[PDB]
């Protein structure tokens, strides 16, 4: 084995998974930016979390310990 | 009092916890101080204490238990004491005291503190003092050290060309076995309170079971920061961990921050709840760890044997597929997935952690839910920091190199 073929390879294969995968980052992004939109929607609808989500405690909860 | 004066702020002073150490565990005062000894009676713990009256009094744990059970104020006052003396000892030997710690396991061992753990007829408040003595005298000691769960270092030719769950854990499962065998009784004990808890339906009812519980969950943490759990135990204890947690002497010591990605250079009235669940957010963010090290592991097997049959052209294709597979869409990586929802679990968890009132419990959910929909990124940006070492010789000069610069 050859240690500088072994590290051209190395940033070969990073460089075409880190080309591949950035679509996938941004989706999952987006899913996570949808399920920050409707958090109640997980929860069981008779949860008071439910109830306290659908009416914003987790987002201003988010908001108030952003500050 | 003496407690308080021994530690200060949380952490401990060395001046005045060995002045304490010193004049507690000091030849005379052994009156005040109440002996605790092993009977065959099999065996069965015996306190004798000699009174203000210069009488000396001889009982067994369980009959002291009993007596206070049934009102008796004599025996309750003498189990209180030793409580109280039981905290006092944990303080002497707090941020490894070994002066203390020594003489403390000389008079105390892990076989008899681990029957009074057991010893379920005890009271619970007891069995919690127990608990938090035998995680700081014994756990904590010289022989047991801090692991990375993340190694951006490897070994060319060490890297197998295939990796599994099973050979991830065989890697280490020598020394892990071997050094789990004095704590492999406290572990099996941790197990079984922690699948009892779950079992039972709202967990944090009584204040009595919930500091047991909170001193067991601070055990567990500090045995899996040890390296103490294999990483399939780990991966079976995380489900009871949620469920815990799922929707329906006190030391805030904080130690580096647990919710922090790995690199490759480097009062509340129901307190007691919110840091027990923050200790379990902990745990489940070491557990997130160790499977990203086995993300990478699986990675570098990868591109090792792509490279080794390519060199007695590289298929990247079929590299980016597999590297795909892992990240949780395809049923392969089902083992490594925390949650046997798919996540939703997890992430319902979670957004029921974001908004409780304690802080820092919202400030580590928080950083676990982002970290959640950021598995991809991450484990890239942790590939990209991996090296590649082919002589153990590089190895060596990289360990080198990097405590020279660290210390620098």
């Amino acid at each position: 084995w050859d240690y500088k073929n072994i590290i051209e390879k190395l940033q070969d294969i990073i460089t075409a998974l880190e080309e591949r995968l950035k679509p996938l980052v941004q989706a999952e992004l987006s899913v996570l930016v949808d399920v920050l939109h409707w958090p109640e929607l997980l929860f069981l609808e008779g949860s008071e979390a439910y109830q306290r989500c659908e009416s914003g405690g987790f987002l201003s909860k988010l908001i108030q310990h952003t500050k | 009092y003496l407690s308080d004066l021994c530690v200060s702020n949380h952490i401990a002073i060395p001046v005045t916890q060995e002045l304490i150490c010193k004049c507690v565990l000091d030849p005379k005062n052994s009156d005040i101080l109440i002996r605790t000894e092993l009977r065959p009676v099999e065996e069965e713990v015996w306190l004798t204490w000699t009174d203000k009256n210069n009488e000396h009094h001889e009982k067994s744990v369980r009959q002291l238990a009993q007596e206070a059970r049934a009102g008796n104020a004599h025996d309750e006052n003498v189990l209180s004491y030793y409580r109280y003396q039981l905290k006092l000892f944990a303080r002497m030997c707090l941020d490894r005291q070994y002066l203390a710690i020594d003489e403390i396991s000389q008079q105390l061992g892990v076989d008899l503190i681990f029957l009074c753990m057991a010893d379920e007829m005890l009271p619970f408040d007891l069995r919690a003092s127990f608990c938090h003595l035998m995680l700081h005298v014994h756990v904590d000691r010289d022989p047991q050290e801090l692991v990375t769960p993340v190694k951006f270092a490897r070994l060319w030719t060490e890297i197998p060309t295939a990796i599994t769950i099973k050979d991830y854990d065989s890697n280490l499962n020598a020394s892990r076995d071997d050094k789990k065998n004095k704590f492999a009784n406290t572990m099996e004990f941790v197990e079984d309170y922690l699948n009892n808890v779950v079992s039972e339906a709202v967990p944090f009812a009584n204040e009595e079971k919930n500091k047991l519980t909170f001193e067991v969950v601070s055990l567990a943490h500090n045995l899996i920061y040890f390296g103490f759990y294999s990483f399939s135990e780990l991966l079976r204890l995380t489900r009871t961990l949620l469920g815990i947690i799922d929707c329906v002497t006190m030391v805030l010591s904080r130690k580096q921050s647990v919710f922090s990605a790995p690199s490759l250079s480097a009062e509340n009235e129901d307190i007691v709840v919110m840091e027990t669940k923050l200790k379990i957010l902990e745990i489940l963010q070491f557990i997130l760890n160790v499977r990203l090290d086995y993300r990478i592991s699986y990675l570098l097997s990868v591109f090792k044997k792509e490279f080794v049959e390519v060199f007695p052209n590289m298929n990247l294709d079929r590299i980016g597929e597999q590297a795909e597979a892992m990240f949780g869409v395809g049923k392969t990586s089902s083992m490594l997935e925390v949650d046997d929802e798919g996540g939703r679990m997890f992430l319902r968890v979670l957004i029921h952690l974001t908004m409780h009132d304690y802080a820092p419990l919202v400030s580590g959910a928080l950083q676990l839910l982002f970290k959640h929909f950021s598995q991809r990124q991450e484990a890239m940006h942790t590939f990209k920091q991996v090296q590649l070492l082919i002589s153990a010789q590089d190895v060596e000069n990289y360990k080198v190199i990097k405590s020279e610069l660290d210390r620098l």
